[PDB]
DNA sequence: TTACCGTGGGAAAGA
DNA sequence: AATCTTTCCCACGGT
């Protein structure tokens, strides 16, 4: 028979004490492919977190219901999704992380792009899901040629994440990538800082503070960059186009996915931002013979440059455990309009209900990016009202027909005349 | 001025 | 030591 | 033909 139904009585539970399983996936947005039998591995490598206070809640729940701490430990895979190559293990024991070092994408898969998977379940073999990452662009090799606007998926925007890094003579094991921890910027081999690129008008001042421009980012332009995580900037830079292994001063062409970049710290004697081991510096570079346009940089002062997406899922078992996986989890982008409330979004499915509090909606499935539902009356929440008196706000949640929740962080507000 | 972040600076060095 | 391996430059093949 | 993209090849300097 089939499983119970959310109750109101486990909504207002929910809605209380709310411990909610948050799944991230933070990745590269482009992925140079692997011929024959070589790896070229995806750099940043792409990390899974599992956040909210839902995994520990999990975790006590399922050792009060007899479960020792090796099963109740939560056990990650990632792959190349819809594919015949092989999934590899998470080290997820003792951590909220894990990062995933060497995948790569073989020749052999014929797509344009990819999604990664990360297949998820308890130590006790209970299934959790399959959770796919946003779309990775497959790359033969990045062109010589100048990028041209016409191809908005190899170009910068500001406002944008990326991630940097810095490799010594092809060696994968010299790989460093920009990184923020304990309030300073180093050049961590583990970990990987996704970082806002923000453009900066020529005459915008050195600040903590400081106003922003859209567009595309060009060689020549000077951007900002700041953490995405804990807010922590570098000063103003200039965004400078590598060539070998010197900076050009002169080059003020479209900044594309995986190139050669240097930091010119703006206003300063050719200082440019530069690794030294796991500490981040700036090194001044050298004229180069014979030419102005151009100066000679040292060997942590060239950064790849490369744009960085993330997939989050966010999950609650609102009448405890089910057979079926928490997966594919609706994510809900917006809100639009008998008055009637249009979703959009991602993996929704027929077995969706909406709630507005603990009120239960008739939903109207079209899509998995759309979904329609009839606003309750204001009655639903203020039992004699007729009208809308004040404003009444409450929260929009999607709702599984085996009782699981997946918050959203919009709400609906009841707006009075 | 409407983005807000916390200023960090490297130190610097010449060979 | 030898063996094996990503990576990036460059050659060859394809559109 | 000429030119840019894709696939193939190889050795540096790492484990």
């Amino acid at each position: 028979s089939p499983p119970k139904r959310l109750t109101r009585e486990a909504m207002r539970n929910y809605l209380k004490e709310r411990g909610d399983q948050t799944v991230l996936i933070l990745h590269a947005k482009v992925a140079q492919k692997s011929y024959g039998n070589e790896k070229r591995f995806f750099c940043p490598p792409p990390c899974v977190y599992l956040m909210g206070s839902g995994w520990k809640k999990k975790k006590e729940q399922m050792e009060r219901d007899g479960c020792s701490e090796q099963e109740s430990q939560p056990c990650a895979f990632i792959g190349i999704g819809n594919s015949d190559q092989e999934m590899q293990q998470l080290n997820l024991e003792g951590k909220n992380y894990c990062t995933a070092k060497t995948l790569y994408i073989s020749d052999s898969d014929k797509r344009k792009h990819f999604m990664l998977s990360v297949k998820m379940f308890y130590g006790n073999s209970d299934d959790i899901g399959v959770f796919l990452s946003k779309r990775i662009k497959v790359i033969s090799k990045p062109s010589k040629k100048k990028q041209s606007l016409k191809n908005a998926d190899l170009c910068i925007a500001s406002g944008t994440k990326v991630a940097l890094f810095n490799r010594l003579r092809s060696q994968t094991v010299s790989t460093r990538y920009l990184h923020v921890e304990g309030g300073n910027f180093h050049a961590s081999s583990q970990q990987w800082g996704a970082f806002y690129i923000h453009l900066l008008d020529d005459d915008e001042s050195e600040g903590e503070e400081f106003t922003v421009r859209d567009g595309y980012i060009h060689y020549g332009q000077t951007v900002k960059l700041v953490c995405s995580v804990t807010g922590m900037a570098l000063p103003r830079l200039i965004i400078r186009k590598v060539d070998k292994q010197t900076a050009l001063l002169d080059a003020d062409d479209p900044v594309s996915q995986l190139h050669k970049c240097a930091f010119y710290l703006k206003d300063t004697e050719r200082m440019y931002l530069c690794l030294s081991q796991e500490r981040i510096i700036q090194f001044q570079a050298t004229p180069c013979p014979k030419e102005q346009n151009k100066e000679m940089i040292n060997d942590g002062a060239s950064w790849t440059i490369i744009s960085t997406d993330k997939a989050e899922y966010t999950f609650y078992e609102g009448m405890g455990p089910v057979l079926a996986p928490v997966t594919p989890v609706p994510v809900v982008e917006s809100l639009q309009l008998v008055a009637m409330l249009e979703l959009t979004g991602q993996n929704f499915t027929p077995n969706l209900r909406v709630w507005f509090g603990d009120v239960e909606a008739e939903t109207m499935y079209r899509c998995g990016e759309s979904m329609l539902c009839v606003v309750p009356d204001i009655s639903a929440f203020r039992e004699g009202w007729r009208w809308v008196r004040q404003p009444v706000q409450v929260p929009v949640t999607l709702v599984r027909n085996d009782g699981v929740i997946y918050s959203t962080s919009l709400t609906f507000t009841y707006t009075p005349e | 001025k409407r983005e807000h972040s916390t200023l960090w600076f490297p130190e610097g060095f010449s060979l």
